[PDB]
RNA sequence: AGUAGAAACAAGGCC
RNA sequence: GGCCUGCU
């Protein structure tokens, strides 16, 4: 019923900024090692740890949510998935 | 026979014989009221929750000796536990079925000459015509009108005299009926209810509501007569009016 | 996309979609425990409302009372309760003036009533103080002990029948050195004069419950049998005068409030030119009865009851003494929990005044430490204002003088003011020719407000153009908007019996349909959804159906044993033949002509043993109270069938000492019932005489065996039998 | 005079004439030959009635002492000596059985030979005027009228004496005996002259004694006598003094008008603190059913087989085992709590019929899942008063605690259409009027816009849940109960299929007040993890129990299946409001059809069919990031008819607060937007109002969040 | 624990 | 263990 496509995942520097995008054809959410799977920010709501450093934006034109990664540090680094009412990306890998 | 002598069973025993004794007549009112029963100030969560319970409702002791204690699979229709200030006994709610399917029957032809309101309100609108319904903005207006489309042209106080002397004729006291309204009106409700025997409260009762005149204040639209004040439910609406001609024109 | 209701008034206006801001589907907010908290703020809120009047101490009762009559004008907006006597007899001469002869008729009528009402009339009230128990009882109860206990005494003036003699034996009461009272647990205890007088002038407090519109809980007050007399003449004058007053909309009804209002705004606004510009101010008045100080009331009663026959003034004049010096008790007390041991406690509120106050938070301890020095027996002098709108009709009184103090004749400047009070609230249309004089205006109003003990609640007040206002809950934008949700909560099953439960939802749903502007189909799902609720309430299903109950098998034989089952009623499990058309027609009328005789008969058989009727008052009057208002009285529609049947009743006193009332109760009624079977007149007429209950029983045996015989079933033996007997309960009651 | 009354007459005559005094009102003391005249009337009213007995002839025998026998008819049956009311209670009887006429005054014996009444007056002036003067008094009197007076003649008309002669000569000699020995007195100075038929009295009611102290202390602050403040009031004429005390009155008392303007309204604040829980009595959003395709309706069956039927449906259970705990409970209870639901189930399938109603063990599990034997013991205070921790019950502000956005996904979910239809509406009167059969045609589009719509589920779910619920406590007030969730619905095909949630367990419910609370514990099958939004779960405790297989085109799902497991509880008052949700749908209508009689009052014809139908007309019903959206005239039916099951569901006394002081600034802001200049006095007061209702409910949040957007919306 | 919210329930009393 | 009450 939906696919959901992830891009813009990566390698940054602590204090850096990085901007994931989703394409839908909505939330992000993060999966660190061994802990289990955090609400991000949704589409607005957002996860206290990002509050004030992370903005979601939804194009309801292009069904596509990007996330704007702001002041990221090593707590970030996580796999990073799409969900849209429930259907997942695949996860991009983001770390810090 | 009877009377005097269940008056003479209470005055055998002595707390009843001084009740009797030093009671006075004016005062008949107030010990008859005399109740530790409040008035219930949620009546609807209480008869939604006491009709989950087994003898929820109470009748009169003679229950016991005219429906069986049970049904046919034994479900109980009656206790024997009195109420708590009363004499009655608690009772099921089945004992009111049962009453309806095997209890004693009657002739039941002389409550539409009691009920004269209603099976006149009924007549009425069994011979109705309807119209066509019309949409255009309604101006409510708001007016004091007569509700009582029987009433007789008398007051409470006017008309209790009347109803006293068609039901109680002994009870009246210095009071005759000067109006001759009032004597062909007692002549026709003596005449006509000389022996029904459902209740003489219940026939005053409906005696006042029928030749007492009654008015309050509405928003209509129109009308504005006693036939058709009781059916402005269905004849005016916010948006739409629809044209009703009851059964008595 | 993210739903929200409340956009939708971005398109429809605030008024015509008001009814979606009314959360009447679900439980009201109700008190779970003790009300003394809420009665020691309310009475610490109304001392200090007036803390810069003078003090005193009464010399009979000993308690401290507080004056602020006359005291320092106000200097700031904060409630005051220093009303001035002058400012107020001024108002009240000024009110004569534009309505000439309204004092003397309406003292020339209240006198007539208060010569010719009867003791009777004091047992048609809801739940009273009882002082010989010192509980809430009803009324009649509380009036039948404290009649006995005066005729223990020695006062015995209210065997005259005449409400008047059973106050002037009240009044001779607070002048007896020692009276008695019994208790059980009987034991005859002593009360002294202040002791007496103490319970005389005190109220019961309790907390209001299914109070929909706040997140606080409230305090009510309930007073005493002794003091309801002069209540009930004062409100009888009180009501005498408002009707003679067109800007008054307390003895009214709602429709009668929505046409006065529209005819005053369209007065103020249609008479205003072009040049005047016109405001409404949608007031609410913020603590309108802790300061309103009974003393004013009697200055107002004694300036109305002037040139009056003396009697007449101090029977009118004792309850507002009685106020003045009025106590409240404190409530039901406190429970204190001890989780370390595990163990709950309940002390009453009659030890505040001695118990320590180390089990009691901060606010609660602040609240007894500045109630103590007011506290004496148990309960606290509360002099200075009014508890809970016990003159409520007086106080609609002063807000009309105040509204008519502005007829543009007192003001003596181009602009001016009337409008519509009904205690707590008020709506006031102000015209002057510039904004400056409708500043000046509503300035000078709310300043005369405040030198007659009357605040404006500013928070809860705003002031627009005139078109668009509020009173009551009803809401008037260019004319009264129905609202539908107020009468929600009366749409259920109300309670009373099968049939009666029947004939109030039908007449309810029709009145909202005529009244409250419910639209057709809606009042068809209404109809629907109450008769779905009435079969599930009292198992009486449609008997066609599989739906087991405990009534499921005889309904279903009754089914079954009929022949035109479209007769049945919903009652008996039968269809429902209810539309638009047949709201105003009883359930039995219109099912008769489909009835078989037999069940006919079954149903409406005067000898059935389950209806049970008990006066002329309470045939076919049900109380329902309705959601945000006072207790109402409904006339329902309903023909006594088996259906017509009595609830069952509490019970519980049987685990009280109190449980030999249940003895007197059913004696009581047994003697009752037997004059009435002697009397057939006495449910409908109230009998009236001096003369005993034996006396007129055994003397009508006498006459009605006489004629009985003179023709009927009577026999000379059965004549002279009941003739003896007649004589041998005389020589009994001799003896 | 007195002694006379005191000497000759018996007892029972002074008596008589006593409360005959007692009746009209007038003391003895002033005036007391009226008392000696009437009780002598009164004598010979009973010396000419006894001693004379009828038997079946007429003929009256007489018989100086009455035999034992059934043979003591009296001849002359008595009027006076009674009450004016059973005076009048006798004259009344007597007409109506006797047929004679009604007479307007008092009689004073009745007769049957002649069938009629005799008034007996014995005056001091001679027969011959007084006959006469009572005669003409009466009118048109067929009463036979009868007269004595001292000098000891008689007469009547008609001729006519109507008994023994000898008895008259009685009469006569009681007369004289009276006139005689008088003689011996000396009373005629007054006796023949004694009353003139005075009638007057004056209303006293005195304040005396203490009462009046009372009085004195009850005036304004300068007053020493309830005389003198009568008198300066009497006194008091107006004279300016408002005007005076207006004048020196402070000037900082004002009612100065602050104009509101659209940058005026600041957005409320909402609570700060952690997330909102989930307070709902069952699962809305994430509920799962087990369904049987049965044929019975919504009342029709029996509820434990229907629900082991509906398990039964289902295959893929796993042993439990906790996936999140409560977080401050023993899960392992809820664990062995939904074995033992599981075991005993099994236990009723194997026996014979199944039971209507059953009643589960008491086991230490639901002892503590129910809150059995947790109330302290109650004691008295004279014995615990030493116990330091002894103090009041907890009574401060409840926690505060901020909006969370699951609320808001839950109510955008609440008003979504189904694939089913969840409400059956009951039978009415088949119309007969046009204005019947247009509202007909109403009622049948909104059912189908709001049939098929999860605030009806919830409807259906939560009244019979809450019935069921007070029915078990109502009957089994004792023991333990298990009721299964149950709802049944219409698919699109028509047939007719039931649906299980769950269970819930009702613990012992002896509730006496209306706030008294009874404790249940709640299980609930669902689908949705609960590792995603653990903050809405706070009270929860959450197992794993199955494997779920829904058909769909990404192979199967083999989604996990859960157990929602928590402790609830409710009251009376709350069971009885949650048995009448089935009103949100009328508060909803209402709405609507007032809408549309509104438009339909414009065109002069009605507007339904063409609103539902070409759903041309939209209103603003909810937000968009893009802007505002608007949706057709059923989904605003939908989104109301969810807002009032909200309503009924999250019903709190902030609710109630927060929508009275919100609806006071939604008409202000309504003002505002008409251009009616409006202002406020003190509108930081009524902002601080509004704020002090905004604690912990998610409801009241989410309702401030959307007045908060509707103010920035508007405004424009 | 839970319900609930300015104080309460989480049975009461009587033997 | 036995019995009483559920707005007093």
């Amino acid at each position: 019923q939906v696919q959901l496509q992830e891009s813009g995942g990566g390698l940054v520097q602590p204090g850096g900024s990085l901007r994931l995008s989703c394409t839908a054809s909505v939330g992000w959410y993060r999966q660190i090692s061994g802990k289990e799977r955090e609400l991000v920010a949704r589409i607005t709501d957002y996860s206290d740890s990002v509050k004030g450093r992370f903005t979601i934006t939804r194009d309801n034109t292009k069904n596509t949510v990007y996330l704007q990664m702001n002041s990221l540090k090593r707590g970030d680094t996580a796999v990073y998935y799409c969900n849209a009412e429930h259907i997942w990306g695949q996860g991009t890998q983001v770390t810090v | 026979m009877e009377r005097i002598k269940e008056l003479r069973d209470l005055m055998s025993q002595s707390r009843t014989r001084e009740i009797l004794t030093k009671t006075t007549v004016d005062h008949m009112a107030i010990i008859k009221k005399y109740t530790s029963g409040r008035q219930e100030k949620n009546p609807a969560l209480r008869m939604k929750w006491m009709m989950a319970m087994k003898y929820p409702i109470t009748a009169d002791k003679r229950i016991m000796e005219m429906i069986p204690e049970r049904n046919e699979q034994g479900q109980t229709l009656w206790s024997k536990t009195n109420d708590a200030g009363s004499d009655r006994v608690m009772v099921s709610p089945l004992a009111v079925t049962w009453w309806n399917r095997n209890g004693p029957t009657t002739s039941a032809v002389h409550y539409p000459k009691i009920y004269k309101t209603y099976f006149e309100k009924v007549e009425r609108l069994k011979h109705g015509t309807f119209g066509p319904v019309h949409f255009r903005n309604q101006v409510k207006i708001r007016r004091r009108v007569d509700i009582n489309p029987g009433h007789a042209d008398l007051s409470a106080k006017e008309a209790q005299d009347v109803i006293m002397e068609v039901v109680f004729p002994n009870e009246v006291g210095a009071r005759i009926l000067t109006s001759e309204s009032q004597l062909t009106i007692t002549k026709e409700k003596k005449e006509e209810l000389q022996d029904c025997k459902i209740s003489p409260l219940m026939v005053a009762y409906m005696l006042e509501r029928e030749l007492v005149r009654k008015t309050r204040f509405l928003p209509v639209a129109g009308g504005t007569s006693s036939v058709y004040i009781e059916v402005l439910h269905l004849t005016q609406g916010t948006c739409w009016e629809q044209m009703y001609t009851p059964g008595g024109e | 996309m993210d739903v929200n209701p409340t956009l939708l008034f971005l398109k429809v206006p605030a008024q015509n979609a008001i009814s979606t801001t009314f959360p009447y589907t679900g439980d009201p907010p109700y008190s779970h425990g003790t009300g003394t908290g809420y009665t020691m703020d309310t009475v610490n809120r109304t001392h200090q409302y007036s803390e810069k009047g003078r003090w005193t101490t009464n010399t009979e009762t000993g308690a401290p009372q507080l004056n602020p009559i006359d005291g320092p004008l106000p200097e700031d907006n904060e409630p005051s309760g220093y009303a001035q006597t002058d400012c107020v007899l001024e108002a009240m001469a000024f009110l004569e003036e534009s309505h000439p002869g309204i004092f003397e008729n309406s003292c020339l009528e209240t006198m007539e009533v208060v010569q010719q009402t009867r003791v009777d009339k004091l047992t048609q009230g809801r739940q009273t103080y009882d002082w010989t128990l010192n509980r809430n009882q009803p009324a009649a109860t509380a009036l039948a002990n404290t009649i006995e206990v005066f005729r223990s005494n020695g006062l015995t003036a209210n065997e005259s029948g005449r409400l008047i003699d059973f106050l002037k034996d009240v009044m001779e009461s607070m002048d007896k050195e020692e009276m008695e009272i019994t208790t059980h647990f009987k034991k005859k205890q002593r009360l002294n004069k202040r002791s007496y007088l103490i319970r005389a002038l005190t109220l019961n407090t309790m907390t209001k419950d299914a109070e929909r519109g706040k997140l606080k809980r409230r305090a009510i007050a309930t007073p005493g049998m002794q003091i309801r007399g002069f209540v009930y003449f004062v409100e009888t004058l009180a009501r005498s005068i408002c009707e003679k007053l067109e800007q008054s909309g307390l003895p009214v009804g709602g429709n009668e409030k929505k046409a006065k209002l529209a005819n005053v705004v369209r007065k103020m606004m249609t008479n205003s030119q072009d040049t005047e510009l016109s405001f409404t101010i949608t007031g609410d008045n913020t603590k309108w009865n802790e300061n309103q100080n009974p003393r004013m009331f009697l200055a107002m009663i004694t300036y109305i009851t002037r040139n009056q026959p003396e009697w007449f003034r101090n029977v009118l004049s004792i309850a507002p003494i009685m106020f003045s010096n009025k106590m409240a008790r404190l409530g039901k007390g406190y429970m204190f929990e001890s989780k370390s041991m595990k163990l709950r406690t309940q002390i009453p509120a009659e030890m505040l005044a001695s118990i320590d106050l180390k089990y009691f938070n901060d606010s609660t301890r602040k609240k007894i430490e500045k109630i103590r020095p007011l506290l004496i027996d148990g309960t606290a002098s509360l002099s200075p204002g009014m508890m809970m709108g016990m003159f409520n009709m007086l106080s609609t009184v002063l807000g009309v003088s105040i509204l008519n103090l502005g007829q543009k004749r007192y003001t003596k400047t181009t602009y001016w003011w009337d409008g519509l009070q009904s205690s707590d609230d008020f709506a006031l249309i102000v015209n002057a020719p510039n904004h400056e004089g409708i500043q000046a205006g509503v300035d000078r109003f709310y300043r005369t407000c405040k030198l007659l003990g009357i605040n404006m609640s500013k928070k809860k007040s705003y002031i627009n153009r005139t078109g668009t206002f509020e009173f009551t809950s009803f809401f008037y934008r260019y004319g009264f908007v129905a609202n539908f949700s107020m009468e929600l909560p009366s749409f259920g099953v109300s309670g009373i019996n099968e049939s009666a439960d029947m004939s109030i939802g039908v007449t309810v749903i029709k009145n909202n349909m005529i009244n409250n502007d419910l639209g057709p189909a809606t009042a068809q799902m209404a109809l629907q959804l109450f008769i779905k609720d009435y079969r599930y309430t009292y198992r009486c299903h449609r008997g066609d159906t599989q739906i087991q109950t405990r009534r499921s098998f005889e309904i279903k034989k009754l089914w079954e044993q009929t022949r035109s089952k479209a007769g049945l009623l919903v009652s008996d499990g039968g269809p429902n033949l209810y539309n638009i058309r047949n709201l105003h027609i009883p359930e039995v009328c219109l099912k008769w002509e489909l009835m078989d005789e037999d069940y006919q008969g079954r149903l409406c058989n005067p000898l059935n043993p389950f209806v049970s009727h008990k006066e002329i008052e309470s045939v076919n009057n049900a109380v329902m109270m309705p959601a945000h208002g006072p207790a109402k009285n409904m006339e329902y529609d309903a023909v006594a069938t088996t259906h017509s049947w009595i609830p069952k009743r509490n019970r519980s006193i049987l685990n009280t000492s109190q449980r030999g009332i249940l003895e007197d109760e059913q004696m009581y009624q047994k003697c009752c019932n037997l004059f009435e079977k002697f009397f057939p007149s006495s449910s409908y007429r109230r009998p009236v005489g001096i003369s005993s209950m034996v006396e007129a029983m055994v003397s009508r045996a006498r006459i009605d065996a006489r004629i009985d015989f003179e023709s009927g079933r009577i026999k000379k033996e059965e004549f002279a039998e009941i003739m003896k007997i007649c004589s041998t309960i005389e020589e009994l009651r001799r003896q | 005079m007195e002694d006379f009354v005191r000497q000759c007459f018996n007892p029972m005559i002074v008596e008589l004439a006593e409360k005959a005094m007692k009746e009209y009102g007038e003391d003895l003391k002033i005036e007391t030959n009226k008392f000696a005249a009437i009780c002598t009337h009164l004598e010979v009213c009973f010396m000419y009635s006894d001693f004379h007995f009828i038997n079946e002839r007429g003929e009256s025998i007489i018989v100086e002492s009455g035999d034992p026998n059934a043979l003591l008819k009296h001849r002359f049956e008595i009027i006076e000596g009674r009450d004016r009311t059973m005076a009048w209670t006798v004259v009344n009887s007597i007409c109506n059985t006797t047929g004679a006429e009604k007479p307007k005054f008092l009689p004073d014996l009745y007769d049957y030979k002649e069938n009629r009444f005799i008034e007996i007056g014995v005056t001091r002036r001679e027969v011959h005027i007084y006959y006469l003067e009572k005669a003409n008094k009466i009118k048109s009197e067929k009463t036979h009228i009868h007269i004595f007076s001292f000098t000891g003649e008689e007469m009547a008309t008609k001729a006519d004496y109507t008994l023994d002669e000898e008895s008259r000569a009685r009469i006569k000699t009681r007369l004289f005996t009276i006139r005689q020995e008088m003689a011996s007195r000396g009373l005629w100075d007054s006796f023949r002259q004694s009353e003139r038929g005075e009638e007057t009295i004056e209303e006293r009611f005195e304040i005396t004694g203490t009462m009046r102290r009372l009085a004195d202390q009850s005036l304004p602050p300068n007053f020493s006598s309830l005389e003198n403040f009568r008198a300066y009031v009497d006194g008091f004429e107006p004279n300016g003094y408002i005007e005076g005390k207006l004048s020196q009155m402070s000037k900082e008392v004002n009612a100065r008008i602050e104009p509101f303007l659209k940058t005026t309204p600041r957005p409320l604040r909402l609570p700060d603190g952690p997330p909102c829980s989930q307070r709902s009595k069952f699962l809305l959003m994430d509920a799962l059913k087990l369904s049987i395709e049965d044929p019975s309706h919504e009342g029709e069956g029996i509820p434990l087989y229907d629900a082991i039927k509906c398990m039964r449906t289902f295959f893929g259970w796993k042993e439990p085992n906790v996936v999140k705990p409560h977080e401050k409970g023993i899960n392992p209870n809820y664990l062995l709590a939904w074995k033992q639901v599981l075991a005993e189930l099994q236990d009723i399938e194997n026996e014979e019929k199944i039971p209507k109603t059953k009643n589960m063990k008491k086991t230490s599990q639901l002892k503590w899942a129910l809150g059995e034997n947790m109330a302290p013991e109650k004691v008295d205070f004279d014995d615990c008063k030493d116990v330091s921790d002894l103090k009041q019950y907890d009574s401060d502000e409840p926690e505060l605690r901020s909006l969370a956005s699951w609320i808001q996904s839950e109510f955008n979910k609440a008003c979504e259409l189904t694939d089913s239809s969840w409400i059956e509406l009951d039978e009415i009167g088949e119309d007969v009027a046009p204005i019947e059969h247009i509202a007909s045609m109403r009622r049948n589009y909104f059912t189908a816009e709001v049939s098929h719509c999860r605030a009806t589920e919830y409807i259906m779910k939560g009244v019979y849940i809450n019935t069921a619920l007070l029915n078990a406590s109502c009957a089994a007030m004792d023991d333990f109960q298990l009721i299964p969730m149950i709802s049944k619905c219409r698919t699109k095909e028509g047939r007719r299929k039931t649906n299980l949630y769950g269970f819930i367990i009702k613990g012992r419910s002896h509730l006496r007040n209306d706030t008294d609370v009874v404790n249940f514990v709640s299980m609930e099958f669902s689908l949705t993890d609960p590792r995603l939004e653990p903050h809405k779960w706070e009270k929860y405790c959450v197992l794993e129990i199955g494997d779920m297989l829904l058909r769909s085109a990404i192979g199967q799902v083999s989604r996990p299946m859960f157990l929602y497991v928590r402790t609830n509880g409710t009251s009376k008052i709350k069971m009885k409001w949650g048995m009448e949700m089935r009103r949100c749908l009328l508060q909803s209508l209402q709405q609507i059809e007032s809408m549309i009689e509104a438009e339909s009052s414009v065109k002069e014809k009605d507007m339904t069919k063409e609103f539902f139908e070409n759903k041309s007309e939209t209103w603003p019903i909810g937000e968009s990031p893009k802007g505002v959206e608007e949706g057709s005239i059923g989904k605003v039916c939908r989104t109301l008819l969810a807002k009032s099951v909200f309503n009924s569901l999250y019903a709190s006394p902030q609710l109630e607060g927060f929508s009275a002081e919100s609806r006071k600034l939604l008409l202000i802001v309504q003002a505002l937007r008409d251009n009616l200049e409006p202002g406020t006095f003190d509108l930081g007061g009524l902002y601080e109002a509004i704020e002090e209702c905004l604690i912990n409910d998610p409801w009241v949040l989410l309702n401030a969040s959307w007045f908060n957007s509707f103010l920035t919306h508007a405004l424009r």
